[PDB]
RNA sequence: UUGAUAUAGACAGCAGGACGGUGGCCAUGGAAGUCGGAAUCCGCUAAGGAGUGUGUAACAACUCACCUGCCGAAUCAACUAG
């Protein structure tokens, strides 16, 4: 079955890249299985999203295209988890449109943060039930329509540092976006041109 | 009163840990055989039983 | 199964060198001067080259229980050298439910002892190794902070304190009140 | 939003029960439906199903709207009393059709293999037919 | 001894995904992948079992099997009898 599985892997690449001439290198970067699935049904009437082992590719590329280079430049470039999206259509409009397709994953217990969010002050409207959780965190709350409010704006998490287990439920529950990324593209293959 | 990552902390020496299914002994979470000549060495193994 | 030779390398930084006599090394880091012997095991310790400054183990004939004292050797200079060129740092929390747990240092970080746990009127003095010295943390609330130049001084100084505030015939799965470290960092940060 | 929201869904269909329904469980989540809530949703989606028929309620301030999202499983086992075969393809149609489909030939035997447990077209069970899809593999595009 | 994996990059660590119908059907009082009975499909695939465990009344939140990234050379399993 493993041997199935490679060697139609290996003709999959190839007729297609025979086929589509241009492509991206897309980071996948911690990007749900959701999103995945979400991220081609708006693309599934324009282009394909395909990626695999950074080797499994890379042996393709070198393997079966002798009969046609300057498809060579990637060689270096495949490094870490990428990804090839497959268009036959210009270039930026099909740039932006990943890029703006961006859904807002929550802050997942034990993941680097790269920006920097702090609540403002409001009443959430949750129940006053979980006021437990507010204390652990530090910030006082009082009950005003029998709903939990924030006295005042405190600090919760900046760039690049270890999320708790309890700001990372609260969070959620407030239903307030935390730092969150989707598909991101590092350049561009485009019949033998590089662009970022 | 602790704060929960304290807790953990706490139960990463005192609770995290495994058992010996024949002399009781107290192991590292991923033991695999009992570190004691007593029994032998088994590799019946249980966790500790957890406070929830 | 006899293997013809296994052999491992370090490679020291230029600001410590090591000194070699017989199975015993010596290092001269800028932190101070740790000097440790290895005359139970039966090794060939040599120093490569005057612009590096490599050391190399060699085993010559082990079986495979004592092919392991040579990554060991190494691992110990390993922490050997960092030990004296960045020392250790072992942050110790103090986790309490009820009782507040009081710690006073003594003279130069040579004594502590643990007043309030659990409520007892016992006092706990404990002496860490010497070339040890505890101090208590200023960034946060209750944590011991214990600097040195070895590993197993430092070390065994901190399960001291960890088992020196231990609970007695009450469940440890509750009651997880004690002192345990954070977590076995440095110093310099470098 | 919307003026009201009671989205949370019910896995109680068919028959009206009434008493043997949940909603007393469920129905201080949003003060809305309560006894009546249940009489008034049941009302509506009393059939198609008539079986566990989980449904989607979106509320009227009082009343709702008891769209039954369309798994494969509820209406298979309903339309069942055998071919179906047009009639498994309608009701595959009239679906949300997502599915993270890529073509028709895609969904058709999505829905085939589907009731596994629920037979298929005369003397023969939902996978020997998914090997060899060619009847309509093309036809409701 | 037999078998298995491996530069088409093993293994172990460190880090990601771990899905749509579908909170699949009969169970129901709640079981949503995981108290019980049957099934095993689809697409996307990088993989995702209409589910290996923790667990929630249930949710959920994790873990797993399965793929991917870093790491670049051998590694793993089941037996056997001294
Ligand atoms: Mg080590
Ligand atoms: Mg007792
Ligand atoms: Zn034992």
């Amino acid at each position: 079955d493993r041997a199935t599985w490679k060697s139609n892997y290996f003709l999959k690449i190839i007729q297609l890249l025979d086929d589509y001439p241009k492509c991206f290198i897309v980071g996948a970067d911690n990007v749900g299985s959701k999103q995945m699935q979400q991220i081609r049904m708006s693309l599934r009437g324009k282009a394909v999203v395909l990626m695999g082992k950074n080797t499994m590719m890379r042996k393709a590329i070198r393997g079966h295209l002798e009969n046609n280079p300057a498809l060579e430049k990637l060689l270096p470039h495949i490094r870490g988890n990428v990804g090839f999206v497959f268009t036959k259509e210009d270039l930026t409009e099909i740039r932006d449109m990943l890029l703006a397709n961006k859904v807002p994953a929550a802050a997942r217990a034990g993941a680097i943060a790269p920006c920097e969010v702090t609540v403002p002050a409001q009443n959430t409207g949750l129940g006053p039930e979980k006021t437990s959780f507010f204390q652990a965190l530090g910030i006082t709350t009082k009950i005003s329509r029998g709903t939990i409010e924030i006295l005042s704006d405190v600090q919760l998490i900046k760039t690049g540092d270890k999320v708790g287990a309890s700001e990372a439920t609260l969070l959620n529950m407030l239903n307030i976006s935390p730092f969150s990324f989707g598909l991101v593209i590092q350049q561009v293959f485009d019949n033998g041109s590089i662009y970022n | 009163i602790i704060e929960p990552s304290l807790r953990q902390l706490a139960q990463k020496y005192n609770c995290d840990k495994m058992i010996c299914r024949k002399c009781y002994a107290r192991l590292h979470p991923r033991a695999v055989n009992c570190r004691k000549k007593k029994c032998g060495h088994t590799n019946n193994l249980r966790p500790k039983k957890k406070v929830k | 199964m006899k293997t013809i030779l296994s052999n491992q390398t370090v490679d020291i930084p230029e600001n410590v060198d090591i000194t070699l006599k017989g199975r015993t090394v010596i290092v001269k880091g800028p932190r101070g001067t740790l000097r440790r012997d290895f005359n139970h095991i039966n090794v060939e310790l040599s120093l490569l080259g005057k612009k590096k400054k490599r050391l190399r183990v060699d085993k010559w004939w082990g079986n495979r229980k004592e092919l392991a004292t040579v990554r060991t050797i190494c691992s110990h200079v390993q922490n050997m050298i960092k030990g004296v060129t960045l020392g250790f740092r072992y942050k110790m929390r103090s986790v309490y439910a009820h009782f507040p747990i009081n710690v006073v240092i003594q003279e130069n970080g040579s004594l502590v002892e643990i007043r309030n746990f659990l409520g007892e009127k016992y006092i706990r003095r404990v002496r860490m190794r010497p070339g040890v010295a505890c101090s208590v943390s200023q960034a946060q609330k209750d944590e011991l902070i214990l600097e040195g130049n070895d590993i197993e001084l430092v070390s065994n100084s901190a399960a001291l304190i960890q088992q020196a505030t231990t609970v007695k015939n009450k469940d440890i799965r509750k009651f997880l009140d004690g002192i345990y470290v954070s977590e076995k960092g440095t110093v310099q940060q470098a | 939003p919307n003026e009201i929201k009671v989205v949370y869904l019910r896995c109680t269909g068919g028959e009206v029960g009434a008493t043997s329904a949940l909603a007393p469980k469920i129905g201080p989540l949003g003060l809305s439906p309560k006894k009546v809530g249940d009489d008034i949703a049941k009302a509506t989606g009393d059939w198609k199903g008539l079986r566990i028929t989980v449904k989607l309620t979106i509320q009227n301030r009082q009343a709702q709207i008891e769209v039954v999202p369309s798994a494969s499983a509820l209406i298979i086992k309903a339309l069942k009393e055998i071919t179906f075969d047009e009639i498994v393809n309608i009701a595959r149609q009239m679906r949300h059709r997502s599915l993270a489909r890529e073509l028709s030939g895609t969904i058709k035997e999505i829905l085939g293999t589907a009731q596994s447990v629920g037979c298929n077209v005369d003397g023969r069970h939902p996978h020997d037919i998914i090997d060899d899809i060619n009847s309509g593999a093309v036809e409701c595009p």
